[PDB]
């Protein structure tokens, strides 16, 4: 009826009064419409949806990349499918091979998963928290040191930043 | 996409956010009501006797098709100004209370 | 409704004289809780999708304001990585995952309500489970598929309303199970090694003797502990029971306010898409249809300016809130090193 | 000398990037016909060039405002960092700290300051125990129906004999009446041993 | 009693100056023909 737009049209359950033609949501966008020939109500849903991130090892080393689709669950709305599809609680990762080891985080993907440029290709793994250890606790056992080490460590702290001034008229 | 949003030809190791996943429209559809007649262009602009201005006439325009190109060879105007709408989108809209 | 003058507290008087002293004859072992926020939600914004949508005319008009969106996203990513850094300073103090032995002989002290429960899918403690159910988040997971809200489910579910307008929430780097593992390692180290695992290698010591060391640290001789060991263990167990009780009963307001504030900010962003900002309408499709390019550009310019300043306000207030959360996380890290890894 | 001071370089980088972003934002039209005042002032006459100049003025003013706001926020963070550095200077360099992990990892012995571009570096000298050894231990010693507790140490046993040592360094000594003190009898302490 | 609390007076001064700056900023045209609503609403018609 003259109102233009873009989106996906689906059958609706809303039911208009006879003096109504369009339906609006809280952001005041038209989200429902009555078809002027069949008199049926339709819902209008937008077309773009879902975040995308790109994981690179740096283009000074390679132009291989992996892509994380943060709203896809494959078990699609993807640009490519290639190989090495790996599902994560942060989304579907495409272009990186899943391994069973665990290292320190290199590139944080999220939800406990990191990625790195190892063997060349891109691998994705679960980050390790640290080495496992156990204390030999008993009710009558103690451990006493017999030597020592003198350690020297550095700690860096910022104290100032640059002082600037601006001339409004000149800018 | 990242090279261009960074405004640089080199990208450093890491992970970067890009634009949301876009889908392009495949078709174009138009849905207008079932109207067959043409609007009374010849009994509004071609009337025989008009009214004086202190008792001005008001005609109701109901369900009809607005083809104002049929006037192109019948009458010139020399004043024609629209206010809420541009003249290039007149034959692309539906009008409520005419 | 009544109105009164508030009271400062109960009145008290000390029986001061020049040769009188008061000495305690018994003691109580008290256990208290302290809650501290450490992170907030990491968000990201797509300018083009928020300001224009799928409008190509608007998106071409917006190319005079690309620096402003790169700036907004730079600020938001700074906040987002700062949150993970916060969590790491608080919880990742030690990089050895200590386990507690099956020797649950701690001199009579019962640590069963704060030690991991292997009967859960996670390895959370009874106390940690009680805490987990008193804070209601807004995102149960972070995978909401397109097909899952397709229809009128959008604009009735607030998260799909946010997502259709370019507002994304990213998941934290450390899962909740990893944080539970970290706290479990801290507890195991502190009950089997005292304060030595925070200064170098963990050196075991019987619990009772560690408690005697800690009694020495406050000016009480060790025989006061060794001669009252059962009473002290019973008081500790009763105090821990009181905690669980109180909790499971009835709050974590300081942790719920963070979630509430972030959700309210995002929803305010979404409703501010109904403002005209001085234009003829707030919908780009009502302007682009019924108006032709050169004279629709004025209206689209008004809308663009308004929505840009909306995004700017959001980012500024997020930066201010992130500074406050950063201060809180620094305090929590200091408390972790000085109260948990030592005696203050 | 080998290979960094990333936290001190990020400050310089951030300030430089902010100023350069200000400079490039002078290429925005903000909804005007051009971003150059000389293309507007030439080809347009005052009353109808004023609208374009007004658009440019508003845009550039808000650019300056954004810069100043983000500078204020960053200055608050640097202020917090400088307050922490002053506290560390008074408590780790001008004294010896008992606060755990405040002046390094280990037991703090001393600290030395060094100046760096826009910041400070602390060299923390700490004491780290090493080469530990296992011993049997006991809370008290029972001699004559009396319980003896160590004064400033702990009771250890090399397997057959009992000594009293200090907690942080193995230096065994013979248990005497100058190492211990008496309190009560031998019926209340749990793991008391005879010696 | 002789002669200060500058750090406590600066807070009062800053808050007062902020409010007064708000009040004087009501004299800006912001690109309009005047800064008074009554000079615009009289001599000009609604649209
Ligand atoms: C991807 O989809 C799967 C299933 O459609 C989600 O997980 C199911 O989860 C339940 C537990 O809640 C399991 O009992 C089922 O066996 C799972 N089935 C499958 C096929 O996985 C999963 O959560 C989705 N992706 C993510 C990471 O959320
Ligand atoms: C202290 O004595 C304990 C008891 O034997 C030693 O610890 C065990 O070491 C073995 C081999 O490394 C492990 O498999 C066990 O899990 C350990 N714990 C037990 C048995 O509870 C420990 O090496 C001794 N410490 C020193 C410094 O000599
Ligand atoms: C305590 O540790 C030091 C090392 O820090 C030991 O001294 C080293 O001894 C070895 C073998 O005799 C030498 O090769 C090194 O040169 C020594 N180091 C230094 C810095 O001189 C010392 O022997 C240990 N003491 C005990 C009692 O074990
Ligand atoms: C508009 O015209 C269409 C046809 O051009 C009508 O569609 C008919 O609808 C009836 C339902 O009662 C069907 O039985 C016919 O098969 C339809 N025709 C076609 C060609 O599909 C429609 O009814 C008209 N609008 C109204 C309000 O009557
Ligand atoms: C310590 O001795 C003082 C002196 O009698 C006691 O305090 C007084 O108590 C009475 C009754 O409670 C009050 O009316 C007085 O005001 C108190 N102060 C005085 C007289 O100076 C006190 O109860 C004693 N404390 C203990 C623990 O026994
Ligand atoms: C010190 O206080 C404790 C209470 O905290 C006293 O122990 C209580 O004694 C009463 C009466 O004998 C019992 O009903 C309670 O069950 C005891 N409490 C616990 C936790 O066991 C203790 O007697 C006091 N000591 C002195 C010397 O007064
Ligand atoms: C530590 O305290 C807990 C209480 O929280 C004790 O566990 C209960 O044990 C009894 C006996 O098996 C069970 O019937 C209960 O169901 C347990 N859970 C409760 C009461 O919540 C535990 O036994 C104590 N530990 C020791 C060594 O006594
Ligand atoms: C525990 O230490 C004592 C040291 O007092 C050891 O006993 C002495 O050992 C030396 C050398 O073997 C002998 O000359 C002495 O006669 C021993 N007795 C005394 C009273 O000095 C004892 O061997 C050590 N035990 C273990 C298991 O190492
Ligand atoms: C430590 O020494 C005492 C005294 O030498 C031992 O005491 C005996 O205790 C039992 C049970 O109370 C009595 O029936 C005996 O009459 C006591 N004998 C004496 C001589 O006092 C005590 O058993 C010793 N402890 C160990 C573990 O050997
Ligand atoms: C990346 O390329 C630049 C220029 O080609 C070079 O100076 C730099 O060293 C390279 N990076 C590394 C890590 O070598
Ligand atoms: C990796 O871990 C999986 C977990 O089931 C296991 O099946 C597999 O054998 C491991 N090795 C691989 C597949 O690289
Ligand atoms: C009206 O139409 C007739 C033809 O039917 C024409 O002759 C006459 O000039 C027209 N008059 C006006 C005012 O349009
Ligand atoms: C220590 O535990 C053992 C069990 O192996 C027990 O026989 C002994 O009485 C306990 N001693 C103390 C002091 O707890």
């Amino acid at each position: 009826n003259g109102l233009t737009g873009t989106g996906v049209l689906t059958e609706s359950n809303k039911k208009f009064l006879p003096f109504q033609q369009f339906g609006r949501d809280i952001a005041d966008t038209t989200d429902a419409v009555r078809d002027p020939q069949t008199l049926e109500i339709l819902d209008i849903t937008p077309c773009s949806f879902g975040g995308v991130s790109v994981i690179t090892p740096g283009t000074n080393t390679s132009n291989q990349v992996a892509v994380l689709y943060q709203d896809v669950n494959c078990t699609w709305r993807v640009y490519s499918t290639g190989s090495n599809v790996f599902q994560t609680r942060a989304g579907c990762l495409i272009g990186a091979e899943h391994v069973n080891n665990s290292y320190e985080c290199d590139i944080p993907i999220g939800a406990g998963i990191c990625a790195s440029y190892q063997t060349q290709s891109i691998i994705a793994y679960t980050m390790s928290l640290g080495a496992e250890n156990s204390v030999a606790y008993s009710n009558n056992s103690i451990a006493i040191p017999t030597n020592f080490t003198i350690s020297v460590t550095t700690e860096i702290l910022p104290v100032s930043m640059t002082k600037t001034s601006v001339d409004c008229t000149m800018y | 996409e990242t090279k261009c949003t960074l405004k640089s030809f080199t990208v450093e190791k890491g992970i970067y956010q890009t634009s949301n996943f876009r889908v392009q429209p495949t078709e174009s559809i138009v849905r207008f009501p079932n109207i067959t007649n043409l609007c009374p262009f010849g009994e509004v602009f071609n009337a025989t006797r008009f009214a004086s201005v202190y008792a001005w006439n008001r005609k109701r325009i109901s369900n009809c098709v607005a083809d104002y190109s049929v006037l192109y060879n019948s009458a010139s105007f020399s004043t024609f100004k629209c206010y809420g709408v541009s003249p290039t989108k007149l034959n692309d809209l539906c009008f409520t209370n005419v | 409704i009544i109105a009164y003058t508030m009271s400062l507290g109960a009145e008290n008087s000390v029986a001061y004289s020049n040769n009188s002293i008061a000495i305690p004859t018994n003691f109580t072992i008290s256990v208290t809780t302290e809650i501290l926020p450490v992170s907030m939600t990491k968000t990201s914004v797509d300018c083009t999708m928020y300001i224009c949508g799928d409008s190509t005319e608007c998106s071409n008009l917006l190319l005079q304001y690309g620096s402003f969106c790169t700036q907004l996203n730079r600020a938001l990513t700074g906040i987002a990585v700062e949150q993970d850094k916060n969590t790491q300073e608080v919880f990742a103090q030690v990089k050895q995952i200590y386990k507690t032995p099956p020797i649950k002989d701690f001199g009579g002290f019962n640590f069963s309500q704060i030690l991991p429960d292997p009967s859960k899918p996670s390895k959370r403690s009874p106390i940690e489970d009680l805490l987990f159910n008193k804070v209601t988040l807004a995102d149960a997971g972070f995978i909401k598929q397109y097909g899952d809200c397709l229809g009128d489910i959008a604009a009735r579910d607030l998260i799909c309303a946010q997502k259709f307008n370019g507002l994304t929430v990213l998941p934290p780097l450390l899962t909740d199970e990893m944080i539970a593992q970290y706290t479990s390692a801290l507890l195991a180290g502190t009950i089997t090694s005292g304060w030595t695992f925070g200064a170098g290698p963990a050196l075991q010591i019987p619990f009772p003797m560690q408690m005697a060391y800690r009694f020495n640290g406050i000016g009480v001789t060790q025989n006061v502990l060794y001669e009252n060991q059962k009473l002290i263990a019973n008081q500790f167990n009763s105090a821990i029971g009181k905690i669980q009780d109180s909790l499971s009963s009835t709050a974590l307001g300081k942790l719920q306010d963070v979630v509430n504030q972030n959700a309210q900010a995002l929803n305010t962003l979404v409703k501010q898409l109904s403002s005209n900002f001085g234009a003829i309408s707030s919908v780009l499709n009502d302007i682009l249809s019924r108006l032709d390019p050169p004279e629709a550009e004025v209206q689209i310019d008004r809308l663009i300016t308004g929505r840009l300043q909306s995004l700017q306000t959001y980012v500024t207030q997020q930066l201010i809130r992130a500074a406050e959360i950063r201060a809180s996380a620094n305090l929590a890290a200091t408390k972790m090193s000085e109260c948990v890894l030592g005696q203050s | 000398s080998s290979t960094a001071l990333g936290k001190l370089q990020d400050v310089v980088n951030q300030n430089a990037q902010a100023l350069n972003t200000l400079v490039k934002q002078l290429s925005s039209n903000f909804g005007a016909i051009s971003s150059v005042l000389n293309d507007i002032l030439s080809r347009l006459d005052p009353p109808e060039a004023e609208v374009q100049i007004d658009r440019l003025i508003t845009g550039r003013l808000q650019s300056l405002q954004t810069y100043v706001t983000q500078q204020l926020i960053r200055a608050a963070e640097i202020r917090a960092s400088a307050n922490l550095a002053a506290t560390k200077m008074s408590e780790c360099v001008l004294g010896q700290s008992k606060r755990v992990d405040f002046c390094g990892k280990g037991y703090h012995l001393m600290s030395f300051p060094q100046s760096a571009p826009h910041g400070v570096v602390f060299l923390h000298v700490t004491y780290v125990p090493a080469q530990e050894k296992n011993f049997t231990t006991a809370p008290a010693i029972c001699h004559d129906g009396k319980a003896h507790f160590p004064r400033e140490g702990v009771f250890v046993s090399n397997g057959t004999h009992w000594f009293v040592t200090q907690r942080n360094f193995y230096e065994p000594q013979i248990i005497t009446t100058d190492n211990t003190f008496v309190s009560g009898n031998c019926d209340v302490v749990i793991g008391i041993v005879n010696n």
